[PDB]
C-alpha cells in the first residue's frame, strides 16, 4: 500500500513539475509580452500627444 | 504514509518481543537437549562395565 502511495506522489512529482515549469515559461513568455505593450501605451501616449 | 507506517512499527515492534522470547525457548531447548547427552552418556558409560 505504501509502494502504491509512493510511486503516486513520485508520479504526481513530475506531472506537476511540467505543469509548474510549463507556468514558469508561460509566465516569462507573457512577461514579455506584457513589457511590449508597456513600450506601446507609451508610444500611444506620444502619438497623442503629437496630434495635440 | 505516515499512519501506516506507524502500522509497520507496532508490528515490528510485536516481532521484537516475540523473537526475544523465541530465544529464550531455544535457549532452554538447546540447554535441555544439552542434559540429555549428559544423562544418556551416563547410561552408556555406566552399562560400558559390562562387556
Amino acid at each position: 500500500q505504501l509502494t502504491a502511495t509512493v510511486k503516486q506522489n513520485a508520479e504526481n512529482a513530475r506531472q506537476a513539475s511540467h505543469l509548474a515549469l510549463s507556468a514558469s515559461e508561460t509566465a516569462q513568455r507573457g512577461g514579455k509580452v506584457v513589457d511590449n505593450v508597456v513600450q506601446t501605451m507609451r508610444d500611444i501616449s506620444t502619438s497623442s500627444q503629437k496630434i495635440a | 504514509q505516515s499512519r501506516g507506517i506507524d502500522q509497520v512499527g507496532l508490528a515490528v515492534a510485536e516481532m521484537d518481543r516475540v523473537t526475544q522470547q523465541n530465544a529464550a525457548l531455544v535457549e532452554e531447548s538447546a540447554a535441555a537437549a544439552a542434559a540429555l547427552e549428559e544423562q544418556a552418556s551416563r547410561l552408556t558409560e555406566a552399562v560400558a562395565v559390562f562387556r
